[PDB]
This record gives C-alpha cells, sequence and structure tokens, in this order.
C-alpha cells in the first residue's frame, strides 16, 4: 500500500501533517 | 461503415467515431433513435411511426435514485440485453476507447435522466462491471453532447464514487478515458479533496483515511495533491499544504449535485 511519485514512494498510511 | 449525424429526440447530432451498426444501417451515414428504448431506425418516418407506440419513457432496471427531476436507472446488462447493447453502440459514437457493445451481460449500467415538460430524457451513463477485479468502479461514462459541461457529468461522477462509498470500496474509472472525461474526473478530484480540507481540522492526515472516505482511489488522490501544488517534501516527511486561496475559491462556488440520502441502493 504505497504510492511512487515524484521520485520517492508515500505509504498510505502515514500521518501527514497539515501545515499553511 | 461511417455514421455522420443522428436523430434524437428533439436534437440532431454530429457523431464523432465509427460504431459497429449493422452494415445495412451504417452504410445509410444518419441515423434516428427512440431516445427511450434507444432503438436505431432508418428514416425519420420510421421513428415517427415507432414513437407513436413505442411503450418506453424511460430506462428499464430500477430506478435506484431519484431528486427533483434527476434519476438513475440501474440496468443490468444480462436482464435487458437489447437495451444495454443499444446504449453501448451509441456510446461508442462519442467514445474513441470503448470496445465492449454486444457481451453486455457482465455489465452493470447507470442511467441518469432528466424529467421536463416534454419527458424523462436520457443524460448519459456508465458502465461498471459486476465483478471488478482491477477495482474499476467505472468501465466507460459519457454525458450526451447536448448535456456535456453542464454539471451533468461531475454528478454522473459523484454517483459512480458514491456506490463505492456504499460498497465500502475504493475505485478509479477504467483507462483511457477520453479526453474531457479525464479533464472532468482532475477537475472533480480536486472539488472533492477541497471540501474534504475544508471540512476537516485535523493537523494530520494519510492517504488511506481521505480514500477511505471520498472512495477515490490514493492513486489519483495523490495526483491530484500534486496537482494543486500542494504535495510539499521537506527534511524526511511528507506535507500536506493547506491552500484556504482554494477552499475559498472553490466555496465561491454553488441544483447539480447528488444527494447521499436519495440512494435507495445496496450492493
Ligand atoms: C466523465 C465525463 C465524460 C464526458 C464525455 C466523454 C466523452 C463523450 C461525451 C461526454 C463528459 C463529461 C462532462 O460533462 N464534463 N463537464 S461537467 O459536468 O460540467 C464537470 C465535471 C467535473 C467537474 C466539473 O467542475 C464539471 C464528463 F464529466
Ligand atoms: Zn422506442
Amino acid at each position: 500500500g504505497m504510492v511512487e511519485i515524484e521520485l520517492h514512494r508515500i505509504s498510505i498510511f502515514d500521518p501527514l501533517e497539515i501545515i499553511l | 461503415s461511417m455514421i455522420k449525424t443522428i436523430a434524437f429526440g428533439r436534437y440532431e447530432l454530429d457523431t464523432w467515431y465509427h460504431s459497429p451498426y449493422p452494415e445495412e444501417y451504417a452504410r445509410l451515414g444518419r441515423l434516428y433513435m427512440c431516445e427511450f428504448c434507444l432503438k436505431y431506425m432508418k428514416s425519420q418516418t420510421i421513428l415517427r411511426r415507432h414513437m407513436a407506440k413505442c411503450v418506453w419513457k424511460h430506462p428499464p432496471g430500477d430506478e435506484i435514485y431519484r431528486k427533483g427531476s434527476i434519476s438513475v436507472f440501474e440496468v443490468d446488462g444480462k436482464k435487458n440485453k437489447i437495451y444495454c447493447q443499444n446504449l453501448c453502440l451509441l456510446a461508442k459514437l462519442f467514445l474513441d476507447h470503448k470496445t465492449l457493445y454486444y457481451d453486455v451481460e457482465p455489465f452493470l449500467f447507470y442511467v441518469m435522466t432528466e424529467a421536463d415538460n416534454t419527458g424523462c430524457h436520457l443524460i448519459g451513463y456508465f458502465s461498471k462491471e459486476k465483478n471488478s477485479f482491477l477495482n474499476y468502479n467505472v468501465s466507460c461514462i459519457l454525458t450526451m453532447p447536448q448535456y456535456m459541461r453542464q454539471g451533468y457529468g461531475k454528478m454522473l461522477i459523484d454517483f459512480s464514487y458514491l456506490l463505492s462509498k456504499v460498497e465500502e470500496k475504493v475505485g478509479s474509472p477504467e483507462r483511457p478515458l477520453s479526453d474531457l472525461g479525464l479533464i472532468s474526473y482532475r477537475s472533480y478530484w480536486k472539488e472533492v479533496l477541497l471540501r474534504y480540507l475544508h471540512n476537516f481540522q485535523g493537523k494530520e492526515i494519510s492517504i488511506k483515511e481521505i480514500s477511505q472516505e471520498t472512495a477515490v482511489n490514493p492513486v489519483d488522490i495523490v495526483s491530484t495533491l500534486q496537482a494543486l501544488q500542494m504535495l510539499k517534501y521537506w527534511k524526511g516527511k511528507h506535507l500536506v499544504l493547506k491552500r484556504q486561496d482554494l477552499i475559498d475559491e472553490w466555496i465561491a462556488k454553488e441544483n447539480k449535485t447528488m444527494d447521499p440520502s436519495c440512494l435507495k441502493w445496496t450492493p
């Protein structure tokens, strides 16, 4: 359950902190 | 074998792509269609005779959505083979990449209509495999030319993801999309996570939770997050950049919205 997007890979389950 | 125009309801439409109508019909270059049962005929005289006796006033199948003048009918290709074949041949006049027309039995067809002072008119549809093992929640998707770029396509796309949500699946349209269809999905994906992000005031988010709520595929969410320049990378962590520029520009937009409480359907 990972996404490859450019040039690294993300995990669907990792929390991504929202910012401004 | 090239058809140039069709007569559909009160509209005359230029056709765009080849569709394998029987050569006896195709070689005339022009088709006359009943807008209700989707039968195709050779002449307007024959069409006039047909409409005078045609019993159909709406698609077959079950009306599984109604709000105001908008309906969605679920048509089983195994139970309404002829209608669905006529639907697929019509669709092929406006979709370049559609390849299946006659073996409609593996498919469900979701047909959206609008009722008005004349009748209950076809707006568009999407087909869907009854068993997709590649998680396609849409096979082919189209609005009729007279309803393109007027919000109806966004309703159709939204309805496809509404079905996925009730199914508790995440899905994606099968590729390749038409030019306009890809344009429409990207715009819809952008609007969807702007609504999610505007309606959300936690401070961390996983792709999973967005995907689980919206039923949008994780791949589509990330490419939309990159398309909106909101997917940034600092140190070793990926971040999401909330552009209120966009939530406010989106907030200025508003009917042509699907109402989930008006869905009478279970998987
Ligand atoms: C999937 C799809 C296909 C076709 C199509 C494809 C091939 C042949 C004919 C039609 C048309 C539309 C449409 O109508 N898009 N415009 S939209 O509804 O106003 C719209 C849609 C999304 C976001 C918006 O902000 C506005 C569509 F969504
Ligand atoms: Zn008819």
